[PDB]
RNA sequence: GGACCGAACCGACUAAUGUUGAAAAAUUAGCGGAUGACUUGUGGCUGGGGGUGAAAGGCCAAUCAAACCGGGAGAUAGCU
RNA sequence: AAACCGACACAGGUGGUCAGGUAGAGAAUACCAAGGCGCUUGAGAGAACUCGGGUGAAGGAACUAGGCAAAAUGGUGCCG
RNA sequence: GUAGCGAAAUUCCUUGUCGGGUAAGUUCCGACCUGCACGAAUGGCGUAAUGAUGGCCAGGCUGUCUCCACCCGAGACUCA
RNA sequence: AUGUCGGCUCAUCACAUCCUGGGGCUGAAGUAGGUCCCAAGGGUAUGGCUGUUCGCCAUUUAAAGUGGUACGCGAGCUGGGUUUAGAACGUCGUGAGACAGUUCGGUCCCUAUCUGCCGUGGGCGCUGGAGAACUGAGGGGGGCUGCUCCUAGUACGAGAGGACCGGAGUGGACGCAUCACUGGUGUUCGGGUUGUCAUGCCAAUGGCACUGCCCGGUAGCUAAAUGCGGAAGAGAUAAGUGCUGAAAGCAUCUAAGCACGAAACUUGCCCCGAGAUGAGUUCUCCCUGACUCCUUGAGAGUCCUGAAGGAACGUUGAAGACGACGACGUUGAUAGGCCGGGUGUGUAAGCGCAGCGAUGCGUUGAGCUAACCGGUACUAAUGAACCGUGAGGCUUAACCU
């Protein structure tokens, strides 16, 4: 039974799952669109969401726990000067996925997930 | 949920005096032998505290006739008739399960001073 | 009484 | 465990009467495109619902 | 919770030190034994000159338990061991003249009124 | 005597003066519709018909919205049946009240149980488990025997086994009816009920009394 | 110092796994010896009723109360 | 060692040399360097059950052929 | 058939009998001698140290168990 | 080649009944027994010793029943005993070796085709189609019992002792549900801390070391937690007890007739259930075109039409292996985010002050906070399209025209 529960293992350990979303929100800030799995796409808005609220208030405080959990400058530097303000007026669903077809190696369902004002 | 909050707020206490882990606290509790009710007082440290409105309990630990005795209180039960902070006790931790495996010197809360 | 023994493996054979 | 008796071809179709597949009940059409695509998907020149939503 | 093996303290002056339930009475099956329960015990440690001899084999009401009892409130008392007054293993009274550590009012019943008359404090 | 149907809204407890703690279900009970009246003349058997609840009228198919039309009430969630006592009488469109239990010192509740999936024997029937170790090889929680030998060299019915476990119709009989809030639409009842949380729960005067 | 604890190295006491194996003997966790009657490389010698054996009928190319290959040979088979 | 011995691009076997940093008695062990790799099916799901693990109220060998397995102990200095 | 040892890696009867240990001990320890069928280099009796050796007891410890619960991974299940 | 003792797990039947239920007789005053009859609904120890089954012993229990099922159950587990190879003792034998014996050691394979069983779907049927609610043939589950108190120290009895019948309470074991409480778990939450590597460095953080080791802990799941259950009643009976009553002027429970009578039986309680092909009932909804041909009929074909509803797809769920089931799809709170709260942790970072410094104090119950609660269209749930049709056979009755 798995009853009210949250989050997909995605036949990962732990440690394993938080280090991909790490660098998944990496590239998606970076790139501000990328293709990945339907299933990983909908548990990443979990991830990038939050950072992107974060940066919305700048502060000393809030740059460390960004860079807390995203572990790069550039990602850091990017969300407080560029994302945060572009989306200072914005209530949630900075994301938004786009279903597209499989993946021709193992049928994967793939979708692009791109910030909204890209 | 507004209707079990409303069931519950309508039966809490408003007269909860706040405590912390670590205080000294001294509990009095009805007690019904017979037709004779009386007060019967519990005094002893606080290790735990379970905030959830109605279901609020606190868990006071003492040393009773050479005896290690906890009681778990339901906060807002009326078998519940006052409660009293008699000292107040410095510690950085929520619960105090650490002071079940200590004894006398060892099992002292140092007081906080404000 | 045992009317058989416990069972025990052969020896290799080359298999087809 | 092993069989006692081959199996017959007809037991064989039998089991494999659930085996077919189903066609895509049926395709959408892209309102500005007017290519074919998955409902809910987007078409292969990136169009989704009229909007063209990604380059390539 | 006294199951079969569970070694018991002893609060009163019987001279038992160690005591260990050889049987949770009152049923055919019957797992536990709680707060005011009557078990079979013998016993283990006994001081030199009491009123009972190691290996002796008796009843004793469980006076204490580590997982403690409810009260109708939902409250629990919990004592840090478990601990058991001996009995006669006819008469079910007490052998000891005098009562230690505090006990709970679960014993409050014509059966145990000497124990609760005898104890320093009841919760 | 007829039922109410109502929803599990959650437990909580009522604290007594004389220092009891009663835990309680709290069933909220709103306002049964009667939707059809069944008689022996055209149906065999005496029962009503009710609705409770709402429904958004979009997801009201038109054989649903006739039916409640016919009647003259609003589409609930759904409907539900109570057989009438050789006493009792209802019209169509009649509301129904949980003022029904005012004196009812007893119910019977019945709802579908949390749904366990797919369990196995341990969980489902109880049975105990082989040894941890001891030499124990890959047959822990495993059911062991299923039968006996070539007589009768079959598996009996009603085997317990592994199976869908939950999920399914139960009533627990013979709650004390703690509370009636008219005014607030509420049944308190002591202790558990079927179901999760937000699920439907049928209420009945309890049989055996 | 056929001394002690303990890696490499040499072993193989227990358990689980594996048993159409990852493996025709292993893996994992523990285990014994670890300056010696130690261990290991290269080359050499001993040959089948023969060798070699701190001896288990052990080992002598995944084969051993008599190796393997070829021959007597289509042995013989009151048996299937 | 995917190229050698193992029928395989096989969790096995294979003699010699070199051996950095921090912690450490250490060639143990942890994390790193130089350097090298992610083990040639993937994607989901989050049932029973099996495998390998973590934690557990009260009890504490009552288990069992048997404390099998697990849990536990674990260092240095001084006293003894 | 001596010394020594003896219900024993030997005792059938046999769970012998007595004592100890346990609430309860066909095992264990100490005895007795009625040695079915010990016994003196195919050695007798003792024996500190040693043992992945056999038996028994205790403390500690624990999911071994009362009686299982939950969780993390690998499979199972679905798709290619 | 039909694997063998015992254990474990899981059972199932018989009744020659261990307990509980009903009864006759008693050398049955009472209590408590003895014995026989009826009765198979449910129930029917844990340990010490031993490979044991058994047995003895300890301590329980209402009771610790007797048997059948390949001495039930190794393609379910174990492998202690017993049938391999090593070794030794006693004994027998010149010996190899052997045993009315003993002793230490010693590989337990199988991915389930069919039957069966537990679950869960797909097809078609049920005679126009569709959405619901039902009836209930039939099937299954359940059915144990202690102690105390009252009746009453009454009946009984010289006393000692000590009831029936009836009523109330509280337990044990078992079962169902549930998570309000008490707790466990909680590698998705907070914190402490060892070693090391990194982010230029400080400060602050992150990786790795079993989640490095730990301390707490939300939701969920859950038991040790806490609610509920076994029934009453009814019908027909067993053994048994009778009433009236002849055959047989009497007598006689029986032949006619009538009445009682048990956990057994049939119901009553709970669950499944119309594939109940004997395919049932009720309520509601939907469809009211044209034409052609043929071997002329429940015929075929073309055009137009496409309903009710369904399915697909998408967002999903205290539903779930997959199917299925439930919610929702902008006329929208279905999921995520976001906002507020709650909960948990326990006073962040930065700065200032004190201190030689470790650190302390203030700002500060701070900061962070999963699965929870209440809001909120910010993101994603598309205009469509697909399936399903176009008034539903014959015969006979009755009622209408
Ligand atoms: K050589
Ligand atoms: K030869
Ligand atoms: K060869
Ligand atoms: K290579
Ligand atoms: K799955
Ligand atoms: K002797
Ligand atoms: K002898
Ligand atoms: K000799
Ligand atoms: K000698
Ligand atoms: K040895
Ligand atoms: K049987
Ligand atoms: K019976
Ligand atoms: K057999
Ligand atoms: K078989
Ligand atoms: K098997
Ligand atoms: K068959
Ligand atoms: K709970
Ligand atoms: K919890
Ligand atoms: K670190
Ligand atoms: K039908
Ligand atoms: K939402
Ligand atoms: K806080
Ligand atoms: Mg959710
Ligand atoms: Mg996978
Ligand atoms: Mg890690
Ligand atoms: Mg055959
Ligand atoms: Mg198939
Ligand atoms: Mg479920
Ligand atoms: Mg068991
Ligand atoms: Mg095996
Ligand atoms: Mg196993
Ligand atoms: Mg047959
Ligand atoms: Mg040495
Ligand atoms: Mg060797
Ligand atoms: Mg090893
Ligand atoms: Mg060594
Ligand atoms: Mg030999
Ligand atoms: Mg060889
Ligand atoms: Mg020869
Ligand atoms: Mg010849
Ligand atoms: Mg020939
Ligand atoms: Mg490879
Ligand atoms: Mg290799
Ligand atoms: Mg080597
Ligand atoms: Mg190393
Ligand atoms: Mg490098
Ligand atoms: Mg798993
Ligand atoms: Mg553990
Ligand atoms: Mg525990
Ligand atoms: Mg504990
Ligand atoms: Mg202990
Ligand atoms: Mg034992
Ligand atoms: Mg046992
Ligand atoms: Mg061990
Ligand atoms: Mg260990
Ligand atoms: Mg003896
Ligand atoms: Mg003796
Ligand atoms: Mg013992
Ligand atoms: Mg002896
Ligand atoms: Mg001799
Ligand atoms: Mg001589
Ligand atoms: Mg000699
Ligand atoms: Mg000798
Ligand atoms: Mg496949
Ligand atoms: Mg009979
Ligand atoms: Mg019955
Ligand atoms: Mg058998
Ligand atoms: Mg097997
Ligand atoms: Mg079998
Ligand atoms: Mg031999
Ligand atoms: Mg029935
Ligand atoms: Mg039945
Ligand atoms: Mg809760
Ligand atoms: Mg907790
Ligand atoms: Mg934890
Ligand atoms: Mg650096
Ligand atoms: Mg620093
Ligand atoms: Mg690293
Ligand atoms: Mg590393
Ligand atoms: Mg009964
Ligand atoms: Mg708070
Ligand atoms: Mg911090």
């Amino acid at each position: 039974m798995r009853h009210r529960k949250s989050g997909r293992q995605l036949n990962r350990n732990s440690s394993h799952r938080q280090a991909m979303f790490r660098n998944m929100a990496g590239s998606l800030v970076r790139h501000e669109i990328i293709k990945t799995t339907l299933p990983k796409a909908k548990e990443l808005r979990r991830v990038v969401e939050p950072l992107i609220t974060l940066a919305k208030t700048d502060s000393v405080a809030n740059r460390r726990l960004a860079f807390a959990r995203t572990r790069d400058n550039e990602i850091v530097a990017k969300l407080f000067n560029e994302l945060g303000p572009r989306f200072a007026s914005r209530a949630g669903g900075y994301t938004r996925i786009l279903k597209c077809g499989f993946r021709a190696g193992d049928n994967a369902p793939m979708a692009y997930i791109e910030l909204v004002d890209r | 949920s507004n209707i079990i909050k409303q069931l519950e707020q309508e039966q809490m206490k408003q007269d909860v005096p706040s405590f912390r882990p670590g205080d000294t606290v001294e509990v009095k509790v009805w007690v019904v032998e017979g037709s004779k009710k009386r007060l019967q007082a519990f005094e002893g440290v606080v290790i735990a505290i379970r905030n959830r409105g109605l279901h609020s309990a606190f868990t006071v630990r003492k040393i009773s006739n050479g005896e290690g005795v906890e009681r778990v209180f339901q906060t807002h039960s009326p078998v519940v008739d006052s409660i009293s902070v008699k000292r107040r006790g410095a510690v950085r931790k929520a619960k105090l399960y650490y002071l079940r495996e200590r004894t006398g010197k060892a099992a002292r809360i140092k007081e906080r001073l404000n | 009484p045992p009317h058989r023994p416990r069972p025990r493996p052969l020896p290799w054979f080359p298999p087809r | 465990a092993v069989q006692q008796n081959k199996p017959t071809r007809s037991k064989r179709g039998m089991r494999r009467s659930h085996d077919a597949l189903t066609a895509v009940t049926s395709l959408s059409v892209d309102k500005t495109s007017g290519e074919k695509h998955l409902r809910h998907h987007i078409t292969a020149d990136g169009y989704y619902r009229g909007r063209k939503v990604i380059a390539k | 919770m006294i199951q079969e093996q569970t070694m018991l303290n002893v609060a009163d002056n019987s001279g038992a030190r160690r005591v260990m339930c050889i049987k949770v009475l009152g049923g055919s099956h019957r797992r536990y034994a709680g707060v005011g329960d009557i078990i079979k015990i013998t016993i283990k440690e006994a001081i030199p000159r009491g009123k009972v001899k190691k290996g002796d084999v008796l009843k004793a009401v469980v006076v204490r338990t580590k997982k403690g009892v409810r009260r109708p409130d939902g409250s629990v008392i919990r004592f840090d061991g478990n601990a058991c007054v001996l009995l006669n293993n006819n008469s079910e009274q007490p052998i000891g003249t005098r009562i230690f550590g505090p006990v709970t009012r679960e014993l409050r019943s014509e059966k145990f009124m000497k124990i609760i008359s005898l104890a320093p404090e009841v919760l | 005597m007829i039922g109410l149907v109502g929803k599990k809204v959650g437990m909580t407890r009522i604290f007594t003066e004389d220092g009891v703690s009663i835990p309680v279900t709290v069933i909220e009970v709103e306002a049964n519709r009667v939707t059809q009246v069944k008689d022996l003349a055209n149906d065999g058997y005496r029962a009503i018909q009710v609705t409770t609840g709402a429904k958004k009228a979009n997801r009201v198919t038109k054989p649903e919205a006739g039916h409640f039309a016919k009647a003259g009430v609003e589409a609930g969630r759904g409907l539900w049946e109570f057989r009438l006592a050789e006493g009792e009488e209802f019209t169509v469109g009649q509301s129904i009240s949980v003022e029904l239990f005012a004196d009812v010192k007893k119910v019977d509740v019945t709802g579908t149980s949390k749904g366990k999936g797919f369990a196995g024997t341990v969980k489902r029937w109880n049975f105990r488990t082989q040894d941890a170790t001891h030499g124990n090889s890959l047959s822990h929680r495993v059911p062991g025997s299923i039968g006996q030998n070539q007589t009768p060299g079959k598996v009996f019915k009603g085997k317990k086994m592994a199976g869908q476990m939950g999920n399914e119709r139960v009533t627990v009989q013979s709650l004390d009816v703690v509370r009636v809030d008219a005014e607030r639409n509420l049944l308190l009842v002591k202790g558990a009920v079927p179901g999760a949380t937000g699920s439907d729960l049928i209420v009945k005067p309890a049989v055996k009394a």
